[PDB]
């Protein structure tokens, strides 16, 4: 009997999002340009919001959310998003689809190490996981007899959360059979996915091709949203907003060049090129930054994609 | 022994969809009529449906199962969900996918012999639910997973049948599903050639949508990635593709199961849709549209209020046209 | 020990070759053109012709038979033929060659009880009664030996029918080989349907029909050919009246036609249902607005694969 | 010369320096090979127990690979017949002296393994380790395969056996048969099987032995007899000769000749 | 209980030639000057490894990680060892390879933990810690031929002595450094152990090195960069070097002659220079050794053209080895 | 403890070697054409040599010995040499890297036996005085070389065919090679671009990994002539005690341009006894005449071997 074991939230990965305050659209249904932390993206927006609304109204049963989108655009963050909308600070349990290959552990007791991350409970709200590390088979068994008497009696709750992962198609046959006969039992949290590959073989079988490695059973009972690319008109915005959290002052144009990089290169590299770029204002004596910084960074680390190309020239 | 109280745990939602089929729609003297219960067209399969149903009764099926052959979109499950109604008012139907043997909770024993006990009151799989452990719990008891032995068997098999002569206890044949069967390999064909061997082993119906394959496991090729052993024992239908008409009652059957309201126009727009990219694709923008008008509060959909329901959510197929697109965006310089 | 097991015998996979009765041979060394259940292909009939001299001179020493030929040319057919003139009840066990992939067991257990299926009382059954496994099996070795010593009941060795052998693998074609040299081994006749391709288990190493030279020395080979639309007829007539059903001469010679386009495996399982489609318009034989029906409305093996490659490719763009 | 290269490494086997080394009889599968093999145990002194045991006769589910590489080799000694796990663990200790002591002396054996290229990497190693010892006797191999592709690696060698090996043993290839080889062949094996044939016949039959087998010809001279007997004529005529040949063939006629059926069953 | 003075158990091969750098060589407004501290050149690759070690010093490296892709032949591993020393007197540096972890002695995660544990540093590291706790070495080339155990429970055991002197005071814990040569041997099963060690708080900072652009990755059928996981490549940190030049040749090169006592003419100087930028530097540093004992042989131990000019045709070169048996087996494939 | 172990060698992989038992150089650093069975290789022996001091000033130190050349051209020869310019009775042993596949010693435990066959005094033989017991046999040589009643010294190990020993191996060789006691290993290959078992995807020179092939050292042997390899088997005979004939080793040296050495030098002790089949004294030229047709080697017989097949 312990209801305070609050020390949660691997938050690193997220720590990156801190701005995202949820959804935030009108009455009417449609995308405000920038609100609740969100920016731009004025599409697939609603697609959260008719989904959002299609959870409360519980007509999600046995499906699912794809992300079909490219790289670098925010699949974690709308993904965050509408875990916001569900209100009441209900969990969110981001992983990575490599994260079930490993060395000790089975493949099936990472996912059940996932799922317990997801299920929510003076009212005080804590995962199912969060009681399995208070009493650390039936180790994880005599823990149902805790909970299951507790909506019975009245004063917890169960919530749903969001299991978001990214790049399915590192994920093997076996992985799937146990996401989809666990996919929709009773209260099983909202199952999204997200990738960015075409035609995949399915690992483990290798004649059968199929759309985002996903076997074709499966896939027809999930919906597929998309996200484009961004446009430097409003690309600055991010990247200023990201570092108008973190206090860092920079020029206009640096943040136009800046938008170069996002352009030739990932977002994701592009938000990288902040606080390792901040940090040489204070030797050469500056708060805010000036050109010469960003230039001089731009020499200084190079991207995977540029890693790529400089690499096999200068090999031969 | 303290088990007749297993009266059903049936699925509702999973088959959910398939709600309005109520039998194979024949005559008397086994002739389509395009019209009843659900079954629209495809009178080719249909008429031939009507056939295996009557060898049933006659105890003419044994070393001999169905194999439908169809594309996605061309009724694999309706005519394997419509003879389970005419061969009795209560019969099992189980429904699972190939893939559904390849899980890592048993070995792919385990996985297909609990399925085929579920279709042979109630099911002989369905005993297995108390007469072995106890489970059924709150919802977190779904991610965990013990092992029935095989010892729980042979103590259940003992009673039913020797309470079979008893007149309290029946059995009854179902039919099993089998989905993508290329998925499977040979190591567990060889296992159902022992099942079929059985006097009480039910009807089987197996899906597929290839061609010439492999088959999986070792390294010669064949009709379906299925060998000539077991393709010589079978009864092999094949459908059609629906035409545009065909449709045009098909969608005005599942709306009306639905209770939504959408226009003539917006009727004969949504067909061309699903002649678009997919049937399975017309079926799913439907409630996603059905919010769409509970906003504006309009109690009818317009063809408007399906288009931003289409310019959101994609299909399948431009799903990959897109992907590529991007990926062409990359591979080129 | 208990010798009263009267049924153990997987009748389906004896039940479409019930009507043979015979060679049909002649005391001249020939065979005739319908004789006890055959019709033609008389030198394959001829060869066994051979062989029954020497299965009762005992000159099979090491020795078997392999059958060569497409599928449908009387594999099976001649198979359990033989059973029949070696005389009162021989015991016979058809067997597959990939029935030996299950995963409740491993590969050589499916072979010995087929072993022990292949020699009224048979090996199998005495270790069936007795359990209600490889220690159960002197104790019932000895004491029939010691019944046989004593002088009580006979025992024959039969046909062994290993059917689909080229996808056998190479550690039963070793296994095969140590009762195989004795004198208490049974016939252990083959059948073939795939040429020229690799041994299973060498994974580089082909042979003619995937069987090594260890065994194909031991092996007499027999050849056959297709049958003729004259000849299969008959075939069809002798199973119609087995299977008990009336049939005009006229709607018969639309079905043998098919038996040149498939199999004629494809053409004789159509014939119970097509029978039953008349009971439906009640009648008490079939005629010609039967067989355009079925073979329409029930698809053939290679047609099935053909048809839905010819629409895949503008589906999938 | 089968039997005039045979006699050279076999006065060096009784002269005492065969040690790191063996035999290797190769040629074409079959061709008296293992009949010369065992004729050297029957050209060596005066009790020489023999093996004909396979390359793939290890191989085995009863017993494993290991045990196939025990057995044997006592049995090509014999300390296999005196043991019949660990049984030898009592009787090599015992005989240590018993040797010595004079009831019955010891010889090696005359292990010969058929086509010892259906081997693989972890078996030949366990050749080398046996070999080590005193009692560790002549051996005798055989294959019919060059350049290989070794079971065990992605790399291939000659004759299937490491390179290193291939230069620590000697190395026998059988002659083959020509049309007077054939006809004492099947001559001295019409007097021995004793049923009579006309003359024509024993000439002939080396003309099919030219084309397909050399157990083919063996193989109808019991088979013949009986359609001889057939007619009650007591000698297998040309008829019978010329009857059969189409009911018995050789595979590589049979497998082409599904391989000239399966072609235009592809084709049209 | 009866280790606090057995401190220091390492190879002394490993640390042997690399000693002539201490730093980085930088001023307080990240700038080189071109010789000090060991380092030689390349600066710009010098002073982006600064804003690391900037970044190791203010409090926001977390999660982030180094990678070194350059030449195989323009020290790599070099590069790591000058942040050791500009981070402190006593910062501990493990250098491991990327076969190292494919041990059939242990599996394939212990290494890697144990990996770790040479790189979490206290004074008066924590890895020595642990191997007298639980086996009981310190002979001959005996027990090198055999192994121990290293009990699991000990590392937890420590892990909760641990919490008895960190916050006390009498130990402070230091964040050491750990080092991944040639990073395109390890599979994708340890990637994610590297994805899940990261995120603790006194967990070290970690620099990988490689060679390997576009390739297959280890593990699955995927042509990426690196070897390397998509998601693992873009929390990183990424530095390219040029071959060398000339004048950078004999600068580290005079350097590298009092290691080895080893007193040099200017004939060598010229040739040894460009021999240097034709096989590798890794070739012609090899290559001192064993011409100054023929030079003692010769009589007179200054090293002039002679010795160079015979060991370097006595002794060949691993790219002509690769030449010489492959044409040699081009004459073996005609006929 | 009980130390009269004498003799345990597997002598037949060196039986083919008591012939040579000298380097042949001057005292000043040259090398000598031909003393003691050491003939040519005039670039290979002073690579030798070298090595000799760097072992004796104790400057060998994490540094490996790679011999290159094609089989025939002298690979086993200055490996077995180096052991005997370094005192005498130091312990030899010739290992092979596919023995390492043994069905039922792991391979870890068939390198470390291996290993402790290299030292002495060996450390082989004193934990096969008496059958870990390697644990026990730590605490006995401990206390005679504090007595200083029995000396340590190193060895050389000797790895042949070395493409066949995949990724596993190396790193249990690479560290296993870096205490202050462990023989010197000398590496022999005739590997171009290779690639290497365990990965299927990594290639590299040698067949050797990536890791350690800087710190290893390349020497290559080359070819030989026939008036080189005539005076190889003049070696060989009276090594054995066996005359022999003029135009014998103008014939015999023949076969050693065309195939190979080692099926040549084989040869001898069946045409010694096919001059006993005749009952005379010299190995006249009919008995070299008729060996390569009767018996094959590994090469010629593969070519007839194949193409009679077909
Ligand atoms: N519309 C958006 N609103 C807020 N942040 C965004 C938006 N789009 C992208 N980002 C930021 O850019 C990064 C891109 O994330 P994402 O597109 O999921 O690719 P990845 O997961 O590879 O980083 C995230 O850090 C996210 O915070
Ligand atoms: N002839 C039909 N009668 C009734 N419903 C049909 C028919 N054909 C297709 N459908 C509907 O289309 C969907 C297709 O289901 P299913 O049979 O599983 O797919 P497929 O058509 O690809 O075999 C189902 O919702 C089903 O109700
Ligand atoms: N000469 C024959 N006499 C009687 N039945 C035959 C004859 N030839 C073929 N059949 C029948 O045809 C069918 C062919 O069976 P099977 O031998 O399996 O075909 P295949 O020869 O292709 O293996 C059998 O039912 C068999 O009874
Ligand atoms: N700028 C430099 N300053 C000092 N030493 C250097 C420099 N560049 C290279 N070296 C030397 O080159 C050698 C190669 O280093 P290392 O990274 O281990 O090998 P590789 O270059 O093959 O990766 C080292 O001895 C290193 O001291
Ligand atoms: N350089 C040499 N001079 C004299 N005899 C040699 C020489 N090299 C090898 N031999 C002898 O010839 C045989 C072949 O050995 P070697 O050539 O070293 O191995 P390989 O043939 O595998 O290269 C050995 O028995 C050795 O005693």
């Amino acid at each position: 009997k312990i209801e305070e074991v609050k020390s949660t939230t691997k938050t690193q990965r997220i720590a990156s999002h801190s701005h995202v305050k949820g959804l935030g659209l009108d009455e009417s249904g449609l995308a405000k340009q920038a609100a609740s932390g969100l920016v731009g993206q004025e599409n697939a927006r609603e697609a959260c919001g008719v989904i959002v609304e299609l959870i409360k109204s519980k007509k999600m049963a046995g499906r699912a959310v794809l992300l079909a989108g490219p790289p670098g655009t925010g699949k974690t963050a709308l993904a965050l998003a509408i875990a916001q909308e569900l209100g009441s600070k209900v969990p969110f349990c981001p992983m990575v689809g490599s994260e079930v290959y490993s060395t000790e552990i089975k493949k099936t007791e990472v996912l059940m190490e996932n799922f317990r991350r997801a299920i929510g409970l003076i009212i005080q709200d804590v995962t199912l996981h969060d009681l399995d590390v208070a009493n650390a088979d039936k180790l994880r068994g005599e823990i149902n007899k805790v909970v299951n008497k507790y909506i019975d009696q009245g004063i917890a709750e169960l919530v749903p959360g969001v299991l978001f992962v990214d790049e399915v198609h590192m994920l093997d046959i076996e992985c799937f059979t146990y996401l989809h006969r666990a996919l929709e039992s009773s209260i099983a949290p909202i199952v999204i996915f997200a990738s960015n590959r075409g035609n995949c073989v399915i690992r483990g079988t290798e004649d059968i091709t199929s759309p985002h490695g996903i076997p074709l059973d499966l896939l027809d009972r999930v919906m597929i949203i998309r996200t484009m690319l961004y446009t430097p008109q409003e690309m600055k915005q991010i990247i200023k907003i990201r570092a108008q959290t973190e206090g860092i002052n920079i020029s206009e144009e640096a943040l136009n060049h800046l938008g170069e990089i996002g352009t030739k290169t990932t977002l994701r590299y592009s938000v990288q090129l902040l606080t390792p770029a901040n940090l040489l204002a204070k030797i050469n004596g500056k708060d805010s930054i000036e050109k010469e910084h960003v230039e001089e960074i731009s020499e200084l680390f190079y991207d995977a994609k540029s890693s790529a190309k400089i690499l096999a020239d200068q090999q031969d | 022994t303290k088990v007749p109280e297993i009266r059903d745990v049936t699925r509702i939602e999973r088959i959910g969809a398939h709600s309005h089929i109520r039998g194979l729609g024949l005559d008397d003297a086994l002739e389509p009529r395009q019209a009843s219960q659900g079954m629209v067209g495809q009178l080719a399969a249909r008429r031939a449906a009507g056939v295996v149903l009557e060898m049933i009764r006659e105890g003419k099926i044994a070393g001999r199962a169905v194999l439908i052959a169809g594309q996605p979109g061309t009724g694999k499950t309706a005519i394997a969900m419509g003879m389970a109604q005419a061969l009795g008012p209560d019969t099992p139907f189980t429904a699972i996918a190939g893939s559904e043997i390849f899980s890592l909770e048993m070995s792919k024993t385990e996985a297909l012999t609990q399925a085929f006990r579920r279709s042979i009151t109630v099911s002989l799989h369905e005993i297995d639910v108390i007469n072995s452990r106890t489970q059924g719990f709150l919802a977190l008891f779904s991610g965990d997973t013990g092992e029935i032995k095989s010892e729980v068997r042979e103590q259940i098999n003992a009673k039913v049948a020797e309470w079979r002569e008893e007149g309290k206890a029946e059995i009854i044949p179902g039919v099993l599903f089998i989905d993508e069967v290329h998925m499977l390999d040979i190591e567990s064909f060889s296992f159902l050639n022992r099942a079929l061997e059985s006097d009480m082993a039910p009807v089987l119906i197996m899906a597929t949508n290839r061609g010439i394959t492999r088959i999986r496991g070792t390294s010669y090729q064949s009709p379906h990635g299925i060998p000539i052993d077991l393709l010589d024992r079978l009864l092999i239908v094949s459908t059609t593709p629906y035409s545009e008409k065909d449709t045009k009652q098909i969608l005005r059957i599942r709306c009306e199961e639905e209770d939504v309201e959408m226009s003539e126009d917006a009727y004969t727009v949504l067909t061309r849709i699903g002649l678009e990219t997919s049937l399975r694709y017309a079926i799913q923008l439907i409630t996603a549209a059905s919010l769409v008008c509970r906003k504006r509060k309009g109690t009818e959909v317009q063809v408007d209020d399906i288009k931003r329901v289409y310019s959101l959510f994609l299909d399948e197929s431009r799903s990959t046209q897109y992907m590529k697109e991007y990926q062409d965006a990359f591979l080129f310089n």
